[PDB]
RNA sequence: GCUAAACCUAGCCCCAAACCCACUCCACCUUACUACCAGACAACCUUAGCCAAACCAUUUACCCAAAUAAAGUAUAGGCGAUAGAAAUUGAAACCUGGCGCAAUAGAUAUAGUACCGCAAGGGAAAGAUGAAAAAUUAUAACCAAGCAUAAUAUAGCAAGGACUAACCCCUAUACCUUCUGCAUAAUGAAUUAACUAGAAAUAACUUUGCAAGGAGAGCCAAAGCUAAGACCCCCGAAACCAGACGA
RNA sequence: CCGAGCCUGGUGAUAGCUGGUUGUCCAAGAUAGAAUCUUAGUUCAACUUUAAAUUUGCCCACAGAACCCUCUAAAUCCCCUU
RNA sequence: ACUGAACUCCUCACACCCAAUUGGACCAAUCUAUCACCCUAUAGAAGAACUAAUGUUAGUAUAAGUAACAUGAAAACAUUCU
RNA sequence: UCUCUUACUUUUAACCAGUGAAAUUGACCUGCCCGUGAAGAGGCGGGCAUAACACAGCAAGACGAGAAGACCCUAUGGAGCU
């Protein structure tokens, strides 16, 4: 298949 | 906890299970053996060498009547009514060296019991009594405080 | 073998152990033979004898089924007329 | 470790052996708990071996100072002015006695 | 010990609020494998192993041993003596400097457990001396016990009071198997 | 956070006796807070280190860094308070003796990099320490000659042992 | 760095306070007060382990027998939650079996 | 957190104070220092055989050295020494050869006589002396 | 903070015990 | 000496007792926070499933009437994993507490706010002086990783033996895990600080107590009975079902 | 980020599978197999561990352990002393 | 003939070198009861010990002052020019 | 396109000023040849080589880095479809 991952935001207040 | 498998992982079989095979408690086959024992009936056993210890030892007394409530007051027999005990049966284990001349009430008696307390010039008494009479000839005094 | 019930947390038994074994007082479990009831035109006099007999078991599986049951059932009973009542107690032994 | 820790060279302090031998101990600070369990054993050693002690090398001084301390301890400074001290929580009779002797 | 009902309690990752969702899917991402937020590694979760409700440490000892341990600190009591046993407690004056005066010219110690019995003759002197002090205790004879005579000194007892102790003590040597228990009527037990 | 560089114009030593030296004015200054990195700042403090106050003046009047201004200004407020107040007379009788540059507090930033994902920027601050003694600047230590070669080499041969017996 | 610095306030404790100057009278009341009250009659704490030791399971099932008909719905859900763990744990998985 | 741990700094402390003479991190950082001196530890409850042969073989040297310079192999001055019933080791023959030459120098000629009795002992098979710096003495 | 006493102590003492290291008295 | 470290107290948890709250004026079901106009449409419904039976297809405690006992008994059950009563007995009215935690702990909370997602929903972090800040003083310094004060010196798992000297001389194939076997070029680890993983029965052993009886009703018993001590882990899937939210 | 969306709850779903499983010291401590939708697991046997009761345990000499055709070996089993 | 081990002897003391598993003796921090009062003792209890789980949070390193990032020119800082 | 590539412009690139990341990282005081070894050694054996330190290139090696292989097998693990 097409194996694909979202990539993941941190907290903006860090 | 051992290296790994259900061993250290913990998760192990129940009791009694043999892998895929027939275990040792399903390859025999039944038999009534504990059949219909909630219903059948106990007597607990009394000898006649208790109950020539128990007059002696000034315990239950030869002058009054010797019903279950005299020996239950002298705790020389402990009667459960739940678990189907239907009284006390009398049993020959003492009868050479017993001399007493009592008289007695109890639930069951063998032949040679009663003959060994005949002798000495007494009296043998069978009597029945339901589990409702058991659990009030045995404990009385629960039963007054019940006020019925 | 459910060693906490979901209603009073006791400790339950299997009731095919209850089914198919006797405990006498002392100890011993009293079984009968497999397959004593099955196939009896081919079997030889010698073995349906031997099929016939109750049998007694081995030390582990005295030890499994004293595990799989309660304390009710390794009591005294005082049965009125009891055939098996001779083999409660023991007697002779020496260690 | 050898290469962790320093060394010294073998060596008399000042010449014993050749002329006369002097004991190489100046004084023995004992602080011993009035009330303690800490302290037991050296309570019973100021009670019965001190004074044997005290009379059997007189050229050691003893101060018993009978402080109230959690750690009861001796303290031992030598002649050429070192001092060594070393702990008595929680030790019998003996084990105080062969320690103040090693000291 | 059996008094005693802890009631610590500790939130497993079942009760920490939230931690539903799995974060970062399983073969995507290149961090750790993880199935909730609020699981025992993390920060702010739950507890592996934590104190589970409010416990109980009930437990009962037979009765004969707690009788025989009365008589066993009695027995302890009397032989260290610090036992001391009085005709009828009754002070003077009704002062607490006259009874710590007593206590420390007769060499009872700092701490002393004055008992009788009954509770209401206790006479008015001793308890308006007791009721500021906070080393002298007023017990009454039924509340004895082994933890109350360890912790004080010394023990004063009175005449009825160590008759009452005597009889109800040796009531337990040469008594029959309860069958039910004792404050039912029981014949010849009051 | 610690300011103890500070403090320590508040030191005073009790008053000398007539035959001793002349025991030399220390000045101790700092500026905090500097937006700059602190190894750019390491190496103007390492190229001031040892030179006299005027030399190092003129090597950062004609240095082309952000931070050679700063180090200036602090220098020449540091001269200042070494005229004014810590007694010292002569102006150019000043030699830096110790200068270095610390870590400050920072901030974060994100980058955005070129997908759905980041870096974390840090906005970077340092300090500047320095520390003035008067006197003439110490002369460096001359590189050790031959003859200097040649007697460690002999005294190492000389100190030797006869090892592992007696 | 996980060690305090400067050592804390010195913690006073009272030996002869009211608590436990008086603690254990009236235990140990029935062998001495003619059998009237028994000792787990002492006992101020939770209604449903109140002379009841138990087991972990023991206690919740117990809590949920003798109260959980007026706790509340979280406290409800969460004792539900936990009786069922607590049963798979204790009846399926560990060693000794 | 019930009775969590106070004092984990001394336990760092005991492992760190054996390890400041080291080179790199693993002077500073814990989880380096542990595995290093766990390592010189090791080494140094090891080293303990290998200090003795390597005094040993040092011995043996000197001992060759200086046997070679009086005209001697050292097999032959050690089975000479033994042969005369002189039971010294190692050690003090080394000790011996460099602080006391004239003693050594006699030891080699005890030696050096010692193996030509041998010798004559060889081709004659005794008869008559047996030597004279042989007739090793009886105990009894 | 962590509750306790005698890791506070103990470190007390060896602050006092560093304290006196970096400046001896006479 | 820079970055830095340290604080107790906001509070919170578990119980007992006790049944708890809701319009100051105005606006709020239409596009809620909008003063004002004619089709009145309207709710009453077995939970299911994961899991156990080492699969799975009947089956698998959750059901809301105080305890203990009867009893894990009679019973039900691919009579198997397991489920499980009833008759009967009785259940001493009042006391404001903690061998509970202390900012990575305790409710997520200073807060359901910021922030993310159209939407259901998810959801954080943190403060530290002081009697007097209407005392800005000089102190209070001493401790992790990272740096500076203070770059390097031929050669070698960083060390040990040592030596007059650090190097130079001899020896020495990092740790855990899985493996018959790992230095292996197999897996994991940049470091520091905090947090983070053995919970329990029947039956046995030891120690008390009593003794043909033991035990504070029920239970056991041809030396037994009661009590105590001791003993059974954490994180991780693709999946299933039910109800909501979206063109 | 659709071979069947997303959020919540059963849910700490389950996994014979991988990883991990924290103070010191001492001692004992290596496996003939059978069954099983079972060989990646489990049960029973053997070994190992603890505490008791009892007396024989190991090493072994004379005698002894069918055969048949054509050889038929190193050995083994039992076994008084020691 | 000699060199050549943790084998043996020599002076001293001797429980102090196996995987899984089992048995035993001690022990830090914490609270409680009683002691103690420059940090300890006797008992009970447990959220009772981290060199490691592509573990969580927070700080700071290496990669690295590396990749990358900008402002058209003159001038009176009115304007002009490309 | 090539035989067979060359010159020029811009971007890029090198030096100066400012701001200033990311994957990766057990510790490294981080050489060659032959042999050995869990079978392909910078860390082992035997030899050889060897004052220290940047700056700019190259990609032969570090079984180089990002994805708990998508090829093959196992699981009394799932799911789509007929
Ligand atoms: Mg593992
Ligand atoms: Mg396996
Ligand atoms: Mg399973
Ligand atoms: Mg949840
Ligand atoms: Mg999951
Ligand atoms: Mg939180
Ligand atoms: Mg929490
Ligand atoms: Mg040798
Ligand atoms: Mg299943
Ligand atoms: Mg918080
Ligand atoms: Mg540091
Ligand atoms: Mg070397
Ligand atoms: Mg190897
Ligand atoms: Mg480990
Ligand atoms: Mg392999
Ligand atoms: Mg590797
Ligand atoms: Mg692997
Ligand atoms: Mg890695
Ligand atoms: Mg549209
Ligand atoms: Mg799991
Ligand atoms: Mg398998
Ligand atoms: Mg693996
Ligand atoms: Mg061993
Ligand atoms: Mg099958
Ligand atoms: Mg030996
Ligand atoms: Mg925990
Ligand atoms: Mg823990
Ligand atoms: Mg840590
Ligand atoms: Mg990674
Ligand atoms: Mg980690
Ligand atoms: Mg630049
Ligand atoms: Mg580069
Ligand atoms: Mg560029
Ligand atoms: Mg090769
Ligand atoms: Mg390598
Ligand atoms: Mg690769
Ligand atoms: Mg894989
Ligand atoms: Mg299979
Ligand atoms: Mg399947
Ligand atoms: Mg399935
Ligand atoms: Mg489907």
């Amino acid at each position: 298949k097409k194996r694909f991952t979202p990539p993941i935001y941190q907290p903006k207040f860090k | 906890r051992g290296h790994k498998g259900e061993r250290q992982r913990g998760t192990r079989p129940r009791l009694g299970f043999e892998g895929g095979q027939t275990p040792f408690y399903i390859r025999i086959p039944k038999y009534g053996f504990n059949e219909g024992h909630s219903f059948r009936r106990q007597y607990k056993p009394l000898s006649l060498n208790r109950l020539q210890y128990l007059i002696d030892l000034g315990r239950v007394d030869p002058s009054q009547p010797i019903d279950l409530t005299q020996l239950v007051n002298g705790r020389g027999v402990t009667i459960q009514p739940l678990k189907r005990d239907y009284g006390v049966q009398l049993v020959e284990e003492g009868a050479d060296t017993f001399t007493a001349k009592v008289n007695i009430e109890v639930q069951l008696a063998s032949e040679l019991a009663i003959a060994a307390i005949e002798k000495n010039g007494g009296v043998v008494t069978t009597a029945f009594y339901d589990p409702r009479s058991l659990d009030i000839v045995c404990k009385p005094v629960p039963f007054f405080l019940r006020g019925q | 073998l459910t060693y906490f019930s979901a209603r009073k947390g006791k400790r339950k038994t299997v009731k095919a152990v209850i089914d198919r074994f006797l405990r006498l007082h002392c100890g011993l479990w009293v079984r009968r033979k497999a397959g004593y009831k099955k196939k009896l035109w081919k079997k030889t006099p010698a073995r349906k004898k031997r099929l016939r007999e109750f049998v007694f078991c081995n030390k582990t599986q005295s030890k499994l089924l004293d595990k799989m049951t309660t304390s009710f059932w390794k009591r005294r009973n005082w049965y009125v007329d009891d055939p098996y009542q001779k083999y409660h107690d023991r007697t002779n032994l020496k260690v | 470790t050898a290469r962790g820790t320093p060394s010294r060279f073998l060596a008399s302090v000042l010449h014993n052996g050749l002329g006369r031998y002097v004991q190489q101990l100046q004084r023995l600070s004992f602080s011993v708990s009035r009330d303690g369990a800490s302290s037991r054993g050296a309570r019973e050693f100021v009670e019965r071996e001190v004074i044997d002690f005290a009379r059997r090398n007189p050229g050691v001084v003893i101060y018993v100072n009978s402080r109230p301390c959690c750690v009861p301890r001796v303290v031992a400074e030598y002649l050429n002015g070192a001092v060594r001290e070393e702990s008595i929580h929680c030790k019998s009779v003996e084990e105080i006695s062969t320690l103040v002797q090693k000291l | 010990n059996f008094k005693r009902i802890s009631y610590a309690k500790t939130k497993t990752r079942a009760e920490v609020r939230g931690g539903g969702r799995k974060p970062w899917p399983q073969k995507g991402t290149g961090r750790a494998r993880h199935g909730s937020i609020r699981s025992p590694l993390w920060r702010g979760g739950g507890v592996a192993h934590g104190p589970r409700g409010p416990t109980s440490y009930y437990y009962m000892l037979p009765m004969k041993v707690r009788a025989l341990g009365l008589k066993v600190a009695l027995t302890v009591k009397l032989a260290q003596d610090d036992l001391h046993i009085m005709d009828s407690l009754e002070l003077p004056t009704g002062d607490p400097q006259y009874l710590t005066e007593l206590a420390h010219y007769r060499r009872w110690g700092d701490s002393v457990l004055l008992v009788d019995l009954t509770h209401e003759e206790m006479p008015q002197s001793i308890v308006e001396a007791t009721s500021r002090l906070k080393t002298f205790n007023l017990i009454p004879a039924v509340g004895l016990n082994v933890h109350s005579m360890l912790k004080h000194q010394t023990l004063v007892l009175t005449l009825p009071t160590v008759a009452f102790l005597e009889d109800k003590l040796l009531w337990q040597d040469s008594r029959y198997r309860p069958l039910y228990p004792f404050s039912l009527p029981y014949s010849d037990f009051p | 956070i610690s300011r103890k560089w500070e403090k320590k114009n508040k030191i005073v030593y009790p008053p000398q006796l007539p035959g001793e030296p002349r025991r030399p004015a220390e000045i101790y200054h700092c500026r905090r807070q500097i937006k700059y990195s602190k190894d750019k700042m390491w190496y103007l403090a390492k190229l001031i280190r040892g030179m006299s106050i005027d030399q190092a003046l003129a090597q950062l009047e004609f240095n082309d860094k952000k931070g050679a201004k700063i180090i200036k200004e602090v220098l020449l407020e540091a001269q200042d308070m070494a005229v004014r107040d810590h007694n010292v007379e002569f102006r150019s009788n000043l030699y830096i003796a110790e200068s270095t540059s610390g870590r400050g507090q920072c901030l974060k930033r994100i980058r955005y990099h070129g997908r759905g994902r980041f870096g974390i920027m840090e906005k970077v601050y340092c300090h500047y320490f320095v520390k003035l003694v008067e006197g003439p600047p110490p002369p460096p230590e001359p590189p050790k000659t031959a003859v200097a070669h040649a007697k460690e080499y002999i005294q190492q041969l000389r100190s030797r042992t006869i090892v592992h017996t007696l | 760095i996980g060690i305090r610095l400067t050592l804390p306030p010195p913690k006073v404790v009272d030996r002869w306070n009211e608590k436990r100057a008086m603690f254990g009278v009236y235990d140990n009341i029935g062998i001495l007060g003619n059998f009237e009250k028994h000792p787990k009659e002492l006992i101020r704490g939770p209604i449903w382990l109140r002379g009841w030791k138990g087991n972990e399971l023991q206690r919740c099932i117990r809590k949920r027998k003798m109260v959980g008909s007026r706790m509340f719905a979280d406290d409800l859900h969460n004792l539900n939650k936990r009786i069922r763990y607590l049963y798979k744990h204790f009846n399926r998985h560990g060693k000794f079996r | 957190l019930r009775n969590r741990v106070t004092d984990r700094y001394f336990r760092i402390q005991e492992v760190l104070k054996h390890a400041r003479h080291f080179r790199g991190r693993k002077n500073r950082c814990y989880r380096l220092a542990v595995r290093t001196v766990i390592r010189a530890f090791v080494k140094c409850t090891k080293a303990r055989y290998l200090k003795k042969k390597n005094m040993r073989t040092l011995w043996i040297n000197r001992i060759t050295a200086a046997s070679q310079e009086h005209g001697l192999k050292y097999p032959a001055l050690i089975g000479n020494l033994v042969k005369c019933q002189v039971e010294l080791n190692r050690k003090v023959l080394a000790d011996l050869a460099i602080y006391e030459p004239k003693t050594f120098k006699s030891l080699a000629a005890l030696a050096s006589r010692r193996r030509h009795e041998g010798f004559a002992a060889a081709l004659g098979d005794g008869k008559e002396p047996e030597g004279i710096f042989s007739r090793v003495v009886q105990y009894h | 903070v962590k509750k306790g006493f005698r890791a506070a102590f103990r470190f007390q003492k060896e602050l006092e015990r560093q304290r006196l290291l970096r400046c001896p008295p006479p």
